[PDB]
């Protein structure tokens, strides 16, 4: 009867609406899940890439600092060596001037020349020859011995 | 006064000659090869095909009776042509059978499709009628089916629906005036077109199986009024097309059957005589003894000359130069 | 009547001394004729011929030409025919005479064919034919043409006329048996004359002899290729269906075997096979195979003809044939249009060329006005629907449903039936 | 007992229908004893799955009925010694099963209400399946032990040849160092024992007269052992056939006799130790299976009651215990009173079979939800 | 009447379709919000580490400057010590070398 | 009439017709035999003709090759003969040169001058100078080669 | 006689069977003649080609003399041309050659 | 029944036992004959084979020892006679040196000693042939 | 009874003991016979060894006889060498010295 029609209408209405609401609630819950997992995925990936980038640049910076330090110390070492060499060469030129002085003394230069002749015997050569052989003794005498030897 | 006799007659003219005898009818042949059973003899092949031809005619004759068409009666008694007119008759009857069978099968299938489509048309029209409270929108959870039932099953069917898919399915029904013919059961019965609405898959299966159990028919239905109009127009055109084709094929059947009944009796007489003649030549001696057929016969004495005269006709009709020869012989066997 | 004439001539012996009394013949010819007449034994006849080989033909020719009486001519012709029949080799002696006379033997008798007595002319023709067939002399030249023309005239005569035509046909068979005379008769219009003689529906004996002539002429491939212009196959098949004498069927079947085996090219073979099939020789051959005969010749011929015809039908059924015909508008009920295997196995190929075949069929069904073409197209469309339901929508897509329905009420009943069948096939299922 | 759970669709409130069903029904006549069911508000789902369940709780009620009755059968068998008051030995709780059911309350601990209906069903299903397998296995093993005892008894039954003599034979008569001499026992019918004294002393051609002796003597037959030489075995048996005696080979299986006695003692002790265990297991498992069964009864009630009455829910179902031969009158009264709570424009009268398809109606349809408990 | 129920059914179906479409829109919107929030957090972390990188660079520059100054001072001290040592032995070594040269011993 | 004479005549007609049938079968089969014989004979004779033709065409090809080689050799002898004629020309020229040098060698003044200039026997000079001048001598005696 | 007539027909049929058998035997035997007689034709072919080959070989000798005469006339013309060309230019080549050798 | 007659079957059984025991005793004696002879013969064959093999090895070692001593005795005979020959040759050359002195010895390296040695070392074959006769082979 | 059973138990004990003593005496007899055969073989072998040693010693002197003969053969060859030399010594020396002086 008309009551029957209304009753069936109400029943199907209620159940279709409740099916809709149940779907809506399930969608909302899965949506919160998707919200969480999407934050997780995107943050994880982008953070990983950013960490990689920053860490790589930091490693490059540390390598640059190491190389810069190595160069600085090497230049310090070579500079002290060049100072030492300049000192020793100054000694040699002092010796050369001394020779040029003594040659003026005829009394001494006569004997010295007799000797050389009796022995490229230019003083500019003999001084070089003796000094290159004496280098160890001059090093030891000017700059103190080496303890580690 | 009866006497035996025996005929030497060349095979080529033998058929025609025995035919002239059959028309004359004053001759009684006898088996001259009883040693081998009838179902093995020489001309059996021919007789077999003859029988088959006869069957064909019977079948067509039967359809002739099934329809209202009458069967003529001329009175002529032509003779089967000795030459191989059998091939021509075989082709003719093969056509007058194959056409009739194809027409019958197509008529059946097309009647079925026409009736199914008429049911679909009525379902569409009535569903359109139901969707006419107020169709403000132009155009998915709800599942929807529709079909047709035999009237006076609405009470039991409605009860079963409300009892299985308890209180959760809606059904609307409308009588179909101008009762229709059953798709298969083939009787003019009243019908009601019904639309069923249901919630989800499980109830869909419930109602589908219920209707199938109630020997109903569903067919698809539209989902949108645009689809409804589209499919309604399509079905309305296809129904008329089917009506035209059915009328034309039925006219074709009527015409070929009329043509058949014009000559079915003469066809029967031709093929029957031809069967009898070949069955008789079975009774005569064969090439196992001589290329010329040997016949043995009882005849009354006085008709002998006539028989010879009849034989002459056969020769002339057969065109064989050699004549057939009839010889008497003193005998002991009992005359009939 | 030829045998009766020969027997009457043999019985009716006429004295050859009357001609000698009139000085119309040479005495030596009369003496030799008398000796041969008195010498009937095989040994005596052979000895007389060997001792008087040159004299024999000379005396015969002298008596036949000089004597106006038909009795002596008939007797001499009968004696010569008897000599040839008892031993066909005796011909050599006559040739020797022509060798001794330094002339061809044809001229001595070619005018003889114009003699009054039909029996005499036919006997002389048979003698000439046998001499040609068994000898080393290939008749040629104006004499050969005139002899062929005389045979043609005798054939045009067409029953005592039928009986004489039988002797003429026997001479024709003897001549055609040789290779060269085959081309000789082919070059002449003899083929047309023989086909016409068949057209007259001659007697059984004439029918057999003419069929044999065709069977012999079919042996040489060039003759088989050349004769196609006369389209014998239809007339021969009509005779085969009409007539029943085992001789006619055997000869015609052998003729078909020769035509289908001796053809020069596969193209001619396909042409002959199509001519047979469209003439419905396949069904007749099948029925004949159903019947039983005695000699292995007939059975083997039937089997070979059936095999070749079936292979040709299969070749015609190839979808390439259908496509070529559709491209050429050759919708004339060829074997493919009804081949159940063809449709069942290649209806899908009709989709080829982006519905090109279906478009062709639809265009033909829309424009074609020749009843045969329209009906063939409709039956093809129905076959396409029947053998592949998937195309139904495609047909409806092309509108072919509308065209076929329209043609259903077409003016030509032949088109109407095919259209009805196609429509019923189309509307079989939704 | 038979209890009928009836849906009673509320009628807008618990009072309006439950009161009329119980108090008014009793006041008009004590046709049946009325009680409240108090079903919990489970989590109703979608109507598709709700019908799927109204089929699953059609199947499972029968399956659990079968399992519980199988448990009843096993308790009737294994407890066949003291099967008196079989029902009381089965009660899940309380004093008796009837009391348990009338006071039935859903146990959230057994199954979680907040779960979904399919899951709540699976919870009962798994437990019941395990119960079924356990009843198949443990009861079968105890039956096997009892059958071993029965086979031992059968060995104790029958004649001496059909039975195993074992303890029956006297070991004192056995011949020690029986290298070339032996003892053969072939003696049965007492009808041929009228001269047994001479036969035993001379059963064979070299039989000992002293050592041969009788061990047992039945009312119809007698059993004895007779000494002979090693080579006089078969002949002795031959002579035994001569005196119409039956084959009584023993093979002096004294050690085997001791072993069999020990095995019988161990089997009896194992039976005594295991019956208590299996009996206790059945007593405890019956309570659980019965609880799961009544839970499936409640589930079926609620599923069918929602389906029949659209949401929101109102299922103050009444449990009625029929009186003596009051079924017809009570059912008619219920039908009359339920003509309104449910549609009287369908069913009720009759219906044809609809067997083809996924499901076919299996019970009688009534103008309410109706279910049976057949304790 | 016979159609009124159908009207109600279709209207209820549409209500359900709308109420599920609204939830779908909420899901899509919240997914986009999640994407945005992840990106904002990524930006926070990126700028945090940019700041840390800048601090590290500043500290490295300061340390390098300090180290350069220290090593330069160390080298200057070494050179001064070498000069002071040499000034003490200049005359002795010079006399030894000049004497070795002047004594020829052919 | 159906007298024994008529029966005998009819059976005689039957005998004659069966004789005709046999005779026609013999004629047909005999013609088929003759055509089969002819085709088999032609096939075999063709197969042998293949071998005969191959053999004798090989022989004729050898003869043609001999003809060609003979003609080429004759042309070659022509060419070499004209070349030898030219070469004899050149040698006659050189001999005239040596004779002229001899005639000069008598002229006392020229002889003294040449000796003052001059294995430097005039013959050696002549052969040496000629073996180098040959290109000009050819150019000046027989025209240049137009193809160069 | 009916038995006599039937026997007559059977004897005639036996005669026809003998006739066809004789024709078949002729065919079968003449197949071997087809095999054998081809020797005559192949021999005639061989002899014909041998005659033609030997005739060609014996007659081919003629062209040699004509070719020799033609080429010899050609070389005579060439040698006369060379001799004339030399005789024209000879004197100046001699005078140059002597001038250079001296 | 009685004890005397029953003693008959008892004694028949006892005779069965005693006959079985006698069969075993005869088996023991058959062992002590056949197997005892086989074992003693195997031991005898083994002992004799080993002892005779050792005897033969000793005998062959004795014969080889005598063969070696005889071979060395022969060879030392041969080399002793060769030394005797060579000693004769040396005596001859020494006599030649003694006679040459009658004719260092002298000379000028062409001292008579060097010449004589150089000639004799070439004559040797001839001296051998002349003194000890040509080798018949 | 018990006495009758013991009368046969004694028989069985004797039936076993005879075979036991048979086996024991068989072992003893095998040992004794093997010892006697071994002693016989060993005495025979020792006698053969003594005979072999004596025979080998005698044959040692026998071949020493051939050793002394080989010595005598050496002596004969040496004497032959000396005589053959003595025969031709004069002529060999004369020729050798003569061709030495021939320069």
């Amino acid at each position: 009867s008309d009551a029957d029609v209304q009753k069936q209408i109400k029943h199907m209405m209620a159940f279709i609406e409740q099916e809709a609401n149940e779907k809506a609630e399930e969608i909302d819950a899965k949506a919160e899940e998707e919200f969480n997992i999407e934050k997780g995925r995107l943050v994880q990936t982008q953070r990983l890439k950013i960490m990689e980038y920053y860490e790589k640049k930091e490693k490059q910076i540390e390598q640059q600092k190491k190389i810069q330090m190595s160069n600085l110390m090497n230049q310090a070492r070579l500079k002290v060596l060049r100072a030492r060499d300049d000192l020793i060469t100054d000694l040699l030129n002092e010796a050369k001037q001394r020779l040029s002085k003594v040659v003026k003394d005829t009394t001494r230069y006569q004997v010295l020349l007799d000797g050389l002749v009796l022995q490229s015997n230019t003083l500019e050569s003999r001084l070089d020859l003796i000094a290159q052989q004496m280098m160890p003794e001059v090093r030891g005498a000017l700059f103190g011995a080496n303890a580690n030897r | 006064e009866m006497t035996l006799a025996q005929l030497f007659l060349q095979s080529e003219a033998a058929y025609c000659c025995v035919s002239e005898l059959e028309e004359l009818g004053k001759v009684q042949f006898r088996d001259l090869n009883p040693d081998v059973n009838v179902f093995q003899r020489k001309f059996v092949n021919e007789v077999r095909r003859c029988e088959e031809m006869d069957r064909k005619l019977r079948f067509v004759e039967k359809e002739i009776r099934k329809a209202n068409i009458p069967i003529m009666d001329t009175g002529e008694n032509p003779e089967v042509p000795f030459p191989r007119d059998m091939i021509d008759l075989e082709a003719n009857f093969e056509k007058i059978e194959n056409e009739l069978k194809e027409i019958n099968t197509n008529q059946e299938a097309l009647k079925r499709n026409f009736l199914e489509l008429t049911e679909l048309k009525f379902i569409l029209r009535k569903t359109q009628q139901f969707f006419d409270e107020m169709a403000d929108p132009d155009l998915l959870r709800l599942g929807f089916v529709a079909g047709v039932i035999n009237r006076e099953r609405i009470p039991t069917f409605e009860r079963m629906l409300w009892r299985v898919c308890r209180g959760n399915v809606f059904l609307r029904q409308a009588e179909i005036e101008n009762p229709l013919e059953d798709p298969v059961t083939g009787d003019y019965v009243h019908k009601s077109v019904f639309i069923i609405f249901f919630q989800g898959d499980q109830l869909k299966n419930r109602v589908k199986k219920i209707c199938e159990g109630f020997r109903a028919s569903l067919y698809p239905c539209p989902e949108t009024p645009q689809e409804r109009k589209e499919m309604a127009s399509g079905v309305n055109t296809r129904i008329d097309d089917l009506q035209m084709v059915l009328n034309q094929t039925e006219d074709h059947r009527q015409r070929v059957l009329q043509a058949a009944a014009k000559n079915i009796r003469v066809w029967f007489i031709k093929v029957r005589k031809m069967k009898a003649i070949y069955h008789t030549l079975n009774l005569c001696n064969i090439d196992v003894t001589q290329k010329c057929l040997i016949a043995e016969v009882w005849c009354p004495v006085t008709d002998l000359d006539s028989i010879q005269f009849a034989l002459r006709r056969g020769t002339e009709h057969s065109g064989s130069t050699v004549p057939s020869i009839l010889n008497r012989m003193q005998t002991n066997q009992t005359p009939p | 009547i030829i045998a009766a004439k020969a027997a009457e001539v043999r019985a009716n012996k006429v004295n050859w001394q009357s001609y000698l009394q009139g000085q119309m013949i040479s005495a030596e010819d009369c003496e030799f004729i008398q000796r041969f007449e008195m010498k009937r034994c095989s040994e005596e006849k052979q000895e007389m011929l060997q001792t008087e080989g040159s004299q024999c033909a000379k005396t015969f020719i002298n008596l036949m030409t000089h004597i106006s009486k038909e009795q002596t001519v008939q007797y001499i012709l009968t004696m010569v025919d008897d000599m040839l029949q008892e031993n066909h080799q005796r011909v050599s002696i006559f040739f020797d005479y022509a060798k001794r006379s330094k002339s061809t033997a044809w001229p001595y008798f070619l005018p003889m064919l114009n003699r009054q007595d039909p029996f005499t002319v036919h006997m002389a023709a048979r003698i000439i034919a046998k001499l040609a067939a068994w000898g080393k002399e290939l008749m040629e030249g104006s004499d050969l043409n005139y002899y062929f023309n005389w045979i043609k005239t005798q054939l045009s005569s067409q029953s005592d006329s039928s009986q004489y035509v039988q002797c003429v046909a026997g001479c024709l068979q003897l001549m055609l048996r040789v290779n060269e005379y085959r081309f000789a008769w082919v070059e002449a219009d003899g083929v047309n004359c023989i086909m016409g003689v068949l057209s007259n529906k001659c007697g059984f004996q004439l029918q057999y002899q003419m069929i044999f002539s065709i069977w012999l002429l079919a042996f040489s491939p060039q003759m088989c290729e050349h004769l196609r212009r006369y389209n014998i196959i239809p007339v021969l098949s009509d005779i085969l269906q009409e007539s029943v004498k085992e001789k006619v069927t055997r000869i015609i079947l052998a003729a078909f075997r020769n035509f289908l085996e001796k053809s020069t090219e596969r193209e001619t073979r396909q042409e002959y096979a199509l001519a047979m099939i469209q003439c419905k020789v396949l069904k007749q051959l099948e029925n004949l195979e159903q019947q039983k005969y005695d000699d292995e010749d007939i059975s083997e011929d039937i089997k070979f003809l059936l095999e070749k015809l079936g292979e040709s039908v299969q070749d015609l059924s190839s979808f390439d044939e259908y496509s070529s015909e559709l491209k050429s508008g050759r919708l004339e009920w060829s074997p493919v249009h009804k081949s159940e295997k063809f449709w069942r196995e290649n209806a899908v190929r009709l989709n080829e060329k982006n519905y090109e075949l279906l478009k062709i069929l639809t265009k033909l069904l829309e424009v074609s006005d020749d009843p045969q073409v329209l009906a063939v197209a409709a039956h093809d469309v129905g076959e396409y629907v029947r053998h592949y339901p998937r195309g139904k929508r495609v047909i409806e897509q092309l509108g072919g449903k509308q065209l076929v329905m329209n043609h259903m009420h077409h003016e030509d009943q032949q088109v109407r039936y095919n259209a009805l069948l196609a429509v019923q096939k189309l509307m079989v299922h939704n | 007992t038979e209890f009928w759970l009836i849906s009673a669709p509320g009628e807008k409130t618990c009072q309006q229908t439950w009161e009329k069903l119980h108090a008014a029904t009793t006041k008009n006549n004590n046709l049946a004893v009325s009680s409240k069911f108090n079903i919990p508000d489970l989590k109703v789902g979608t109507l598709d799955v709700l019908v799927g369940l109204s089929d699953e709780l059609a199947k499972l009620d029968a399956f659990v009925e079968g399992v519980v009755k199988k448990v009843a059968q096993y308790m009737a068998d294994v407890l066949e010694d003291s099967k008196d008051k079989v029902q009381e030995n089965l009660l899940a709780s309380g004093v008796d099963l009837v009391t348990y059911i009338t006071r039935f309350q859903w146990d959230m601990a057994k199954y979680p209400i907040k779960q979904s209906l399919k899951n709540i069903s699976e919870i009962i299903a798994k437990g019941v399946t395990q119960i079924d397998n356990d009843l198949k296995s443990r009861a079968s093993a105890y039956n096997n032990l009892k059958g071993n005892l029965q086979n031992l008894e059968r060995k104790n039954a029958g004649s001496l040849l059909t039975r195993s003599l074992a303890e029956i034979v006297k070991k004192d008569d056995f011949v020690l160092d029986s290298e070339y001499l032996v003892t053969l026992l072939v003696v049965v019918p007492k009808l041929n024992h009228n001269d047994w004294i001479k036969q035993y002393e001379t059963l064979a051609e070299m039989v000992v007269p002293r050592s041969s002796n009788v061990l047992s003597e039945d009312q119809d037959s007698y059993l004895c052992n007779v000494t002979l030489f090693k080579k006089a075995v078969d002949d002795f048996r031959h002579k035994a056939r001569e005196n119409k005696f039956i084959v009584r080979d023993f093979q002096y299986n004294e050690e085997e006799m001791r072993a069999d006695k020990e095995e019988m003692n161990r089997l009896s002790t194992d039976k005594k130790k295991q019956f208590g265990p299996l009996v206790r297991w059945l007593k405890v498992n019956f309570s659980e299976a019965f609880i799961a069964w009544i839970h499936i009864k409640a589930l079926r009630v609620f599923v069918e009651s929602v389906l029949r009455y659209g949401l929101p829910v109102n299922f103050q179902a009444m449990l009625l215990q029929p009186n003596k031969k009051s079924v017809k009158k009570l059912r008619e009264v219920l039908h009359e009173l339920y003509k309104h709570l449910d549609s009287s424009a369908a069913a009720i009268i009759d219906a044809p079979m609809d067997i083809p398809g996924l499901n076919l109606s299996q019970q009688e349809y009534y103008p309410y939800v109706y279910y049976k408990i057949d304790c | 009447s016979q159609s009124q129920g159908i009207q109600q059914l279709l209207q209820a179906e549409k209500r359900a379709a709308e109420k599920v479409a609204d939830a779908r829109k909420r899901k899509a919107r919240r997914l986009k919000q999640a994407k945005e929030e992840a990106q904002m957090e990524v930006e926070q972390y990126r700028r945090e580490r940019e700041q840390e990188f800048q601090s590290k660079q500043q500290a490295a520059m300061g340390s390098q400057g300090n180290l350069s100054a220290e090593v330069e001072q160390a080298t200057r001290r070494q050179v001064q010590g070498m000069q002071s040592s040499q000034q003490r032995n200049r005359e002795r070594v010079l006399t030894q070398l000049l004497g070795m040269v002047c004594d020829v011993r052919p």
